[PDB]
């Protein structure tokens, strides 16, 4: 509602931002049309009902508009729940006039903001860049998740474990060499910590199911 | 012979001081170079990330790239970027709008961003202005909405501005520009850098003592193992640099001993000590009643805690069942007695050397603490046979 | 240890814990006045009255502190550059003033407790050393600080805890109603005194007395049992 | 002669022991620490010759000597600069702790170069700008700072950007990185900060028992007025605590003032006794809570009988305040006390909630407080039993 509003402050009426809160611009350019009647203003607002105005608070301000007939607001409506966002103390100031538009074409716009999956360049780009011990690690616990993967009871392995499974395929050394290996995959989002009840720290990959699936398959050269 | 004045001469090349190198570096280069190149001759203008490895000192590669283009053709200007001391997101465009055309300055009026910064961008009549980026993922906000116009200023109408982003890989076009697999106006380019393994750093040392120093203080077996550990945690190139650097002041040291009161090689075992205190635990020295390792007091608590890992089958503790093992275990030796109300100042004091850690509690006693790793030391290399041999045979 | 500084140089820092202001302030400001018979060094040291039951943070204390001074301001505050120079050859001729603290538990849980560590490298720095004196309720204090902060302190603290039972206590309940000797005639002097004597030995009076020295045994509980008698007397 | 006390002169001995112990009348810095001071010596001698600039940082617990040994290190380069050996150099300190926000560094440093003063962005702006002219000369400066957890911000934009400095053409800063802890850079720093800085860390350990029974000694060098008995039995409590600088000078001062707490008999004794050694280990690690019950009164004692006994056949910890109130009615009355009152319930709470002796929630759920002690439950036991 920001990049609205102070958007016809220094195009339209010509004066630097200012304001404080979100009621104080309300009440300001009220006295700027209703003094002066030859200020017109078409609104041509398309997807008025996007993801991000819900609430009471985004109506209630192009509501105090509506009430003057100097100011054209012009909507779209793409949704079933049209007469969700506004009541009957708002609709005596839009007065809305319905009309039935067919134009039968798809959308190619505004498609962005739907999930998709993960880009596979950020997996394939993120071991090149890294050393030659860390990637023998990654590869490590991507096996014993799968296989373990149809336990529904799957927590996590512990960190002792882990630390044997080092040494036994020629891995780290030490303990604060190993720790200091999983800086740049907490970083990356790869991997996180949580706060175990049994004092031991758990590692998991907060990725899809089927990522981990077509990672082995990449690897064979 | 030339004892003293090989070594007041290696420590200036081996300290890290603008690494300006060039071989051991040519792919890696000259795909930069080279891009510039079809941007300034075939009139072209877009976005370059170049995502560096974490921490390989790779800041000197793009000072060597633009002082050659300086000499090379006469008419251009660039401006360079240094938001160090910008704390917040914002105050970042002002700082490089003072620098419009060189001669031409103007002053600012309070809030006038966003309009006077891209005009004079589009002016087909000012030369090929080069926009240097740095640190680019610490100018973040809540909805990263300052970096939704530098990104889209050589994409639309007059694209007379190259995009150079200096910054180590953190994360790739996931959040900070969602403008990516989404839209199909945008299209950049993304340059990595592998670590360098023995391949670059043997090789990157061979031209910088060889070519300013007369004879070699250490042997060839020592490199081979140097830049062997100092490439498995990252490949900095300073890291490289300083764990050859610091071996050889400790062995300088020594050869004032005997001496000079009234060149030679360097070992392989020198190296070794120096970083022993890294990632080695400094429990060995503690002979001669030296102080290098655990006092007292400490041992006495740090050994009830694998009596009770082996018995409720947890590896956490605190503060308040620690006091009722020692209240039990003091009463039965008669020892020294040692009050609660200085044993928390002994939980910020046992976090050095390598050992257990905590965290931060506003309430004291009730304290959630841990250990870090404990498998196989109190033996062979440490004694724990006549000091507490009696305390882990009792319980 | 309060002639080691006003006399030498020496500073010290205790903690006093013990009750509240009817308690605790029984032998810090008696010791304070004790310096008062003395001229010679009554009127070279000052004294700053300082509470932190005040104070909140620290950006506010680092400007209410020149109002006890006065030595380079007006009624007037200076620039807001929070302080750097406080000024600190062991002689020196500005007067030494004193700090007193109170209430260890406000300031105590703020950020690092960046105002306390100012006090500790004053006496310990190169030109005049200042001591500190505070009082405080909670028991353990040392504890309730950070290791930069704990390894640079004296470590020295008495516990001001009473430990009377019944018959050392009826003194007590004699002694705050024993007035000097103030009055214009002497004689409603002596009948005052020989009075509570003869309600001290009371099988009513001394069940009272027991009844509140097991619940608190204070000094401040025993403060409403002598006024509110008094209201009565008219 | 201005003041009517410029100290006086002490004609005993045992007052002027307290000039030769005290933490500020120190003729030099701690003695026993010629590996560690060489060490360092040749190396800020090396970077002062070669003009450049380097980093540092030490590691060990604010009490092995990190505010006196680093103060012989400038007092040994002014000599040899004024003999035409070394280049002149710039004394320059500040402090961690003397500024509240941390971003507020700036100003002290153009403030102790030139007289300019600006803030954290005016002034950060000029210096960023001054380190990289070309042209200009320097000096083999050196930066002392203190305390760097204090410095940490969100942006890591303070530790990160001050290190990268010296790392220039015309920089001759060196930097003296005091902390505690070594493991500072690889747990609160991220990997910028860590990258750009080097593997130059060499810890200092504590004095061993050898070096504490000598740094003592130096200070009483004339000081006829101790037995060897008694300072190697000082030196041998706080060798085997933590090995502090610090506690073990403190001790001793207290042993000057017990000492003379019986000088004021007619006879005045010489040398030091054995009680003097076992008083300073009692008053110098007081207990706040074996006194705390033998000074109780009646109720106190028996509310706090109670809470063992409710915790037994238990097994937990917690419990809530309308439960402890039923038994505290069983041993009043056995004893031979009435029913306690409902409205002094909370007076006797107030009482150990002002010393916090019970950690409990503000008066907010009376009937749901939660009792938490804080020590243990076999401590107070034993120390019940002793009336």
């Amino acid at each position: 509602v920001k990049s609205v509003l102070n958007s016809i402050t220094e195009e339209v009426l010509d004066h630097m931002g200012t304001f404080r809160s979100i009621l104080d611009q309300l009440d300001w350019i009220v006295n700027k049309f209703k003094e002066d009647s030859s200020l017109e203003l078409f609104l041509l607002i398309h997807n008025l009902d996007s993801q991000m105005l819900r609430g009471e608070k985004s109506q209630q301000i192009i509501g105090q508009l509506s009430s003057l007939h100097n100011i054209y607001l012009i909507a779209s409506i793409d949704h079933l729940n049209a007469p969700l966002m506004w009541d009957h103390a708002k609709q005596s100031l839009f007065n809305w006039l319905w009309y039935e538009t067919t134009t039968y074409s798809p959308y190619t716009e505004e498609t962005s903001y739907e999930n998709s999956s993960l880009p596979l360049s950020s997996l394939t780009h993120v071991l090149r860049s890294l050393t030659p011990n860390a990637r023998g690690i990654f590869r490590l616990l991507i096996k014993y998740q799968l296989d373990n993967q149809d336990n529904p009871s799957y927590i996590g392995l512990s960190f002792q474990d882990f630390y044997q499974q080092c040494r036994e395929a020629f891995l780290v050394n030490s303990d604060l060499t190993l720790r200091a290996q999983l800086t740049e995959f907490r970083d990356h989002k790869l991997i996180r910590t949580k706060k175990g009840t049994d004092g031991v720290e758990y590692l998991l990959i907060p990725v899809d199911n089927g990522t981990l699936t077509d990672f082995l398959e990449k690897e064979e050269e | 012979k030339q004892e003293g004045t090989c070594y007041q001469q290696a420590k200036l090349v081996l300290n890290t001081a603008v690494p300006d190198r060039l071989p051991a570096r040519e792919r890696e280069m000259d795909v930069i170079r080279n891009f510039l190149r079809e941007h300034i001759c075939g009139k072209k203008a877009g976005s370059l990330y170049l995502s560096g490895a974490p921490g390989t000192g790779k800041t000197a590669c793009l000072s060597r790239i633009l002082q050659d283009l300086k000499k090379e053709l006469k008419g251009f200007k660039t401006i360079m970027l240094n938001c160090m001391s910008l704390r917040t997101a914002q105050a970042v465009f002002p700082a490089i709008a003072q620098e419009i055309c060189q001669e031409e300055v103007s002053r600012p009026a309070g809030k006038d961003m966003m309009r006077k910064l891209e005009k004079h961008m589009t002016a087909e009549k000012g030369p090929m202005i080069v926009l240097v980026l740095d640190e680019m993922d610490q100018l973040d906000s809540k909805g990263q909405d300052v970096l939704y116009t530098l990104f889209e200023w050589p994409w639309l109408s007059n694209s007379h501005l190259v995009l150079i982003g200096i910054a180590n890989t953190l994360d790739l076009t996931d959040r900070i520009l969602p403008r990516l697999q989404a839209r199909e106006k945008c299209k950049p380019q993304l340059l990595n850098f592998p670590p360098y393994t023995r391949n670059q750093i043997v090789t990157i040392l061979q031209d910088r003592l060889n070519q300013v120093s007369r004879d070699q203080v250490l042997d060839n077996a020592a490199v081979q193992f140097c830049a062997r550990k100092v490439s498995a945690v990252s490949g900095d190139v300073r890291k490289a640099l300083d764990v050859c650097r610091r071996a050889i002041e400790i062995v300088e040291s020594d050869v004032k001993s005997q001496t000079i009161l009234k060149p030679k090689r360097v070992g392989l075992i020198h190296i070794s000590q120096v970083i022993s205190e890294i990632d080695g635990n400094r429990m060995t020295l503690s002979q001669e009643g030296a102080q290098d390792s655990f006092p007292l007091q400490q041992k006495i608590l740090v050994c009830s805690l694998m009596l009770l890992i082996r018995q409720l089958k947890i590896k956490e503790v605190t503060l308040g069942k620690l006091y009722e093992a020692y209240s039990k275990v003091c009463r039965k030796q008669q020892v020294a007695a040692v009050d609660q109300s200085e044993c928390l100042s002994l939980s910020g004091l046992l976090e050095a050397r390598g050992i257990l850690g905590l965290k931060r509690n506003k309430e004291t006693r009730l304290t959630k603490v841990f250990f870090k790793i404990e498998e196989k030391e109190i033996e062979h290399a440490l004694k724990d046979k006549a000091l507490i041999g009696n305390i882990l045979a009792t319980g | 240890l309060l002639k080691r500084t006003a006399l030498h140089g020496e500073s010290n820092s205790v903690l006093i814990i013990g009750p509240r202001g009817s308690g605790k302030t029984m032998l810090i400001n008696h010791a304070l006045k004790e310096l008062m018979e003395i001229e010679e060094v009554s009127e070279n040291v000052l004294q700053v009255h300082l509470n932190g039951l005040l104070q909140i943070n620290d950006k506010i204390a680092l400007k209410e502190i020149t109002r006890q001074l006065n030595l380079e301001n007006v009624v007037g505050d200076k620039v807001f550059g929070s302080f750097a120079e406080n000024l600190s050859g062991d002689r020196t001729s500005s007067c030494p003033v004193i700090f007193i603290l109170d209430e260890f538990d406000l300031f105590a849980h703020h950020k690092n407790q960046t105002l306390l560590y100012n006090l500790f490298d004053i006496s310990q720095s190169a030109q005049t050393p200042i001591a500190v004196i505070g009082l405080t309720c909670r028991l353990d204090i040392l504890e309730l600080l950070e290791k930069r902060v704990k390894s640079r302190f004296s470590h020295r603290q008495i516990h001001l805890m009473n430990s009377f039972g019944f018959p050392q206590y009826v003194k007590i309940f004699k002694e705050q109603l024993s007035l000097p000797a103030e009055f214009p005639d002497k004689v409603f002097a002596e009948k005052w005194n020989e009075n509570v004597q003869y309600l001290s030995e009371d099988r009513s009076v001394q069940e009272v007395l027991q009844k509140h020295f097991n619940i608190s045994k204070n000094l401040r509980s025993l403060h409403m049992l002598l006024m509110l008698a008094l209201n009565r007397v008219t | 002669r201005s003041r009517s006390l410029a100290a006086q002169e002490p004609a005993s001995v045992l007052e002027e022991a307290r000039l030769r112990l005290h933490v500020s009348a120190v003729p030099e810095s701690l003695p026993c620490r010629e590996q560690e001071f060489q060490d360092i010596y040749n190396f800020v001698e090396s970077k002062l010759l070669d003009h450049t600039g380097g980093c540092m940082y030490i590691s060990g617990v604010p009490g092995t000597g990190k505010t006196a040994t680093v103060h012989e290190v400038i007092r040994c380069l002014q000599q040899a600069a004024q003999a035409n050996d070394v280049p002149p150099f710039q004394y320059i300190e500040v402090n961690g702790m003397k500024l509240t926000e941390p971003h507020q560094v700036y100003v002290q440093i153009l403030q102790k170069l030139t007289g300019q003063k600006a803030t954290a962005n005016h002034a950060a702006e000029l210096l960023a700008k001054q380190f990289c002219t070309r042209g200009s000369p320097q000096e083999t400066t050196v930066l002392l700072v203190d305390e760097l957890d204090l410095l940490w911000t969100h942006k890591q934009d303070i530790m990160y950007n001050l290190f990268d400095w010296p790392t220039h053409k015309e920089a001759r800063l060196v930097v003296l990185a005091i902390a505690n802890t070594m493991d500072l850079p690889e747990r609160i720093m991220m990997n910028r900060v860590s990258s750009r800085l080097g593997l130059t860390r060499m810890c200092f350990q504590p004095y061993t028992y050898s070096q504490l029974q000598q740094i003592l000694r130096s200070r009483l060098k004339h000081l006829k007025a101790f037995e060897d008995d008694a300072i190697q039995l000082v030196a041998r409590k706080v060798a085997a605590l933590s090995g502090d600088a610090r506690r073990c000078l403190d001790i001793c001062r207290r042993a000057t003032e017990i000492c003379e707490f019986s000088q004021q008999k007619p006879d005045s004794p010489g040398l030091v006794t054995i009680a003097h050694s076992m008083e300073a280990v009692d008053e110098m690690f007081s207990s706040s809570y074996i006194t705390a019950i033998k000074n109780s009164s009646v109720l106190e004692q028996s509310f706090l009988r109670a809470i063992l006994a409710e915790f037994r056949r238990s097994g937990l910890e917690e419990a809530t305040f309308q439960q402890i109130y039923s038994q505290h009615v069983a041993l009043c009355r056995m004893e031979g006390l009435p029913y306690p009152t409902m409205s002094e319930t909370m007076a006797v709470c107030s009482h150990l909630g002002s010393c916090r002796l019970l950690l409990v929630e503000p008066s907010r759920n009376d009937l749901l407080l939660r009792v938490r002690l804080n020590v243990s439950q076999d401590d107070v036991l034993y120390a019940l039993k002793d009336e």
